């Protein structure tokens, strides 16, 4: 597992070099935007149960075949397993937001997941729909302009978007 | 790699949890301490060449026998002097990496695992490297909390050699 | 799936054995009890529609707030009433399956695993479903050992909701 | 693991249905022939050691190369292993007779066995000869007309035959 | 296969070590004892046919019932006599193998694993085979440390049958 | 694991035979040269640390890219791992010298090692260079004419050579 700082260090060691000034300045830039990164993780975390629930209700209304007898989310054991999977993806995405790097997400979550769904009979394209719905909910909560000191968080919302998409691409 | 941010994730993930306030406080502490750590890493990087050149001469004055005895483990030949100066630079470079990451991770992975095997196998004395690190500590020219950051990592390496 | 016949095999296989007399007695007990279990499963299946329709109205009369409050968890809209009637039929249908197999296996796998997670996540109260099951027990119109079979499985579900 | 009853239940749940009358009547039919199913399992079980021994002696007389030095049943460790394999197949077959379904046999015995014999150097066609010999012995013992209340057990002997053949097909 | 040389390697490898003096002493002991072991293996091999023929008759005189009762387990038919003579030769041949290797390994792998299962399954008595081994011990015609080597392995087999 | 004696035994059992005189005589020959086999294992073992060290120093002088940043033996953890690998190969080779057969070496060391180096990014041809250097050092130490009763050990040095080469062929 790396973070954005350790990333830069492991690259410089590969060629046996001290850091350039450009690199110190880019890492100083990271540290200065850190408050906003912290607001985003707290907001998304404090509403975790509602993000998952509403995305689930949405998917089953659009794709009602998933819950008909014979469906991949029919019976309470398969429904519970589906709900669990959503909670987990959302967790490893919040980890990667803190770290500022996708390595915790790729290495401990997405790696091998496509093959798992194909072996179980779970439709991967359906999962990717669920991820995309959690994304749009999360960005709205994090970038809500109320009850916070005003400023610009757009570069951060663009980075966040990236992590959700990456999870989506990996299952489909 | 061990940093204050990877430790926080590791505790949430180990117990199956989302991050909580308990963990966010840690990462802010890291972000606040970084102003001093960077001051130190830049200074050490800018003055690296005179620190390495002065550190090697301190070793040669303390243990004069390393510039006269015959053996590939010693600095009695031009190649041996070249290799000693390179090791001292490895040690300095790992201190700057620790400061940039906010913890011991880099020095743990790239240097301290395997250290006592390598020293025994090629007949290299710990005391030589401790002397060099003491010279850098005494002459880095830093003051205040930036000198505090630099010394905590230098002393970390001395303990591993003891 | 747990039945009196799969339990018997499981005990022989666990210990590496051939079946013995100890196990054959169990399976005969099952075969003898089946005359009563089938009587009950057929009766419940034939009268299923009026049992479901009467059970839903019993719930609505006991907790009138579920037909007036706003929320997707309630029966305040036509879609919500449709979904409540479907759940009650799921529960009835699992009772008939238990009776046909001679044990709890089907209700264990298709319904009770995951039950408390689903109820918490979608804001559904256990007390609602208990009321419906009590209505079916009181009005299935069965007598004798066939009523005994039906009640043992209905009470099994009530306990899991308590 | 399923039995004949659980089988019917898991099929009806797949399409979300109550049982039809045809199905109740077929399952009532099963319960009425249950005594004979019980006689057959007891008889075959009570003579297990003799069924295995006589089939072994028969195979080695017909195929004497199996016990020549270098053979797959030469030395007491390989002979013991061969005898063991026969005992096991006979056991999982008796289980499936009780249950009235082949799932315990397929899932916990036959599944992966062909590949095992090919990797060890054991001749699978020889094993299938041994199975067929145990079969003819078992059916004779089960359908012996003496010391029992007379009746017709032919449909049951046909079902029993099926299980032995299935085991045979899987190794060869 | 268990020999004095494979045991020595097994102890070094188990603990991650290079061989030491402790182990080399063992293997020299083996090399020194070999002069007697070979003397015995050659003698037993050269006189094998009369030893097998005399051993079978000793069994038939001690338990006369094995040449008269009906049954495939007995020596009442020409095929049964053929099979008994073959088993006795298996036992003799495993003794010569033990002597050549300097330990019990061959008799462990080719004969003693599975022995009590095979005897029970085909209705064969241990006492029959013990009698045959006693005859070979009494008539191999060996003296001194070569007779000592032969007897230690014959007695090993008798114990496994007891 | 076999030794040279057990080898001959397992072959004779395969065809169900007593040993011929030719075989007793060849095995008597083995036992008579046993002292020299013992001198060779002690000498090579008593100088194990020097054989490994000097071969390592030699390889890194010839192939200095291995220890440049980014190299397969750069950092003290990878260097330590490299040194360890050499110590191990040398150990299983000394075992096979004692036994007089290569089975302990093939079965517990070389088997699967090529595939391991390919998966890690370790250059196998470089390892084989290191093995060959340990070989030439070992044969010189074992066949040193001083401080020992004179005689001829050439057939043994040829057998020893074989084991080192076999290890070399397997990684490259
Ligand atoms: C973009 C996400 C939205 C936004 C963010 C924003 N926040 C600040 C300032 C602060 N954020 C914090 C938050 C924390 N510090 C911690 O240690 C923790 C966890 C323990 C949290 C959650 C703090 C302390 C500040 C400074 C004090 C303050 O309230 O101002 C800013 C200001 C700029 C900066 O980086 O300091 C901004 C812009 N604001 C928006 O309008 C977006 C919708
Ligand atoms: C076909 C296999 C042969 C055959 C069978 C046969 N059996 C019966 C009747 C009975 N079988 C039993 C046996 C058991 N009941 C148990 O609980 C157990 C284990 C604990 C056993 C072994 C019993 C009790 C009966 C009824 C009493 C009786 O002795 O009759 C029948 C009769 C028809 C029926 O299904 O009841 C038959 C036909 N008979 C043959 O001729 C075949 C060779
Ligand atoms: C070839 C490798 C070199 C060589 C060998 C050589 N050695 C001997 C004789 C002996 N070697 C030993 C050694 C041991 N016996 C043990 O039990 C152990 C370990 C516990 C060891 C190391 C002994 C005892 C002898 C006999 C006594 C003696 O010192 O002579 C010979 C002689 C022939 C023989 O096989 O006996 C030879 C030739 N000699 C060389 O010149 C080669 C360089
Ligand atoms: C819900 C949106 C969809 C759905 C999901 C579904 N998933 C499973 C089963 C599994 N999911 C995982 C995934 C993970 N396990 C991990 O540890 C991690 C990382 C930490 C991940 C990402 C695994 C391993 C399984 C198999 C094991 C298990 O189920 O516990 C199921 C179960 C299917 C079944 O029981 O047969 C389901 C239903 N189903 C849908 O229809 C949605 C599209
Ligand atoms: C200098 C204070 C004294 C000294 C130096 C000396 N060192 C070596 C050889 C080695 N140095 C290392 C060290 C490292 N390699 C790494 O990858 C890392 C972490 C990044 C470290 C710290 C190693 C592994 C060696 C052995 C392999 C190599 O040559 O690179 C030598 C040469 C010894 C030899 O036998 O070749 C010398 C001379 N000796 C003195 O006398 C100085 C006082
Ligand atoms: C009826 C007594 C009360 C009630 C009903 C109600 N239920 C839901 C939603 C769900 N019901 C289930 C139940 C099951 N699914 C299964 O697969 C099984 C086992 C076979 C059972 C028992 C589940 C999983 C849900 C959630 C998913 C789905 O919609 O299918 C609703 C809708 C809630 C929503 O938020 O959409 C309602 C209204 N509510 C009342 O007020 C009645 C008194
Ligand atoms: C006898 C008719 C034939 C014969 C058999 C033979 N089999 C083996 C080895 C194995 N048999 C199995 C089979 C199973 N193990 C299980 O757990 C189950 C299901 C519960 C089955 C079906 C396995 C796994 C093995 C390998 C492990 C072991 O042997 O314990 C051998 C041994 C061969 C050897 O030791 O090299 C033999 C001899 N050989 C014949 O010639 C007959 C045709
Ligand atoms: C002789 C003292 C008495 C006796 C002999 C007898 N033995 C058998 C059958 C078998 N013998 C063995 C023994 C071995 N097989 C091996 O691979 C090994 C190790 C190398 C041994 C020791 C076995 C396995 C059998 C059964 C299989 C086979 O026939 O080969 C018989 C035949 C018994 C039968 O039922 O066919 C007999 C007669 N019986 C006497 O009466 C003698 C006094
Ligand atoms: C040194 C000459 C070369 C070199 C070596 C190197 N090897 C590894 C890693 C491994 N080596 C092994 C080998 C074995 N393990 C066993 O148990 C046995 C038999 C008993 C053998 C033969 C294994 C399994 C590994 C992987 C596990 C481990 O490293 O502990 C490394 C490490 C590489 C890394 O850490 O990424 C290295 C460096 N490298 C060179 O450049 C030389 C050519």
């Amino acid at each position: 597992m790396l973070d954005a700082f350790a990333k830069v260090v492991a690259q410089a060691d590969a060629r046996g070099e001290f850091l350039t000034n450009a690199q110190f300045d880019a890492l100083s830039n990271l540290v200065k935007e850190g408050n906003k990164r912290l607001d985003a993780v707290n907001r998304i975390t404090s509403n975790a149960s509602t993000i998952v629930a509403n995305a689930a209700r949405a998917l089953f209304a659009e794709q009602p075949q998933l819950i008909q007898p014979g469906g991949n989310a029919y019976t309470n054991r398969r429904m519970a397993a589906c709900l669990r999977d959503m909670e987990i993806i959302l967790r490893y995405v919040t980890y990667a937001i803190l770290a500022g790097d996708s390595s915790v997400l790729d290495d401990r979550c997405l790696n091998g997941l496509r093959e798992t769904y194909q072996a179980l009979g779970t439709p991967g394209s359906s999962v990717a729909v669920a991820i995309q719905k959690m994304k749009d909910a999360a960005i709205a909560i994090a970038n809500d302009p109320n009850g916070i000191t005003p400023g610009d968080c757009s570069a951060l919302m663009s980075e966040i978007a990236g992590y959700f998409d990456r999870a989506a691409a990996a299952v489909a | 790699m061990k940093t204050p941010i990877t430790e926080a994730i590791a505790a949430a993930d180990t117990q199956g949890r989302f991050l909580s306030n308990t963990e966010l406080q840690a990462v802010d502490g890291r972000f606040k301490r970084a102003v001093a750590s960077m001051e130190a890493a830049r200074a050490l990087t800018n003055n690296a060449q005179s620190l390495i050149d002065g550190a090697a001469q301190a070793v040669y004055q303390k243990f004069p026998y390393t510039t006269t005895m015959q053996g590939s483990q010693y600095a009695s030949t031009p190649e041996g002097k070249a290799k000693c100066a390179r090791d001292i630079g490895y040690y300095l470079r790992m201190v700057t990496y620790c400061l940039v990451a906010g913890g011991t991770g880099p020095m743990d992975e790239y240097l301290i695992a395997g250290l006592s095997e390598i020293n025994s196998t090629f007949d290299l004395s710990p005391s030589w490297y401790i002397e060099a690190l003491k010279y850098i500590k005494a002459n880095h020219g830093l003051t205040g909390q930036a000198a505090v950051e630099a010394n905590a990592y230098i002393d970390y390496a001395i303990n591993a050699l003891s």
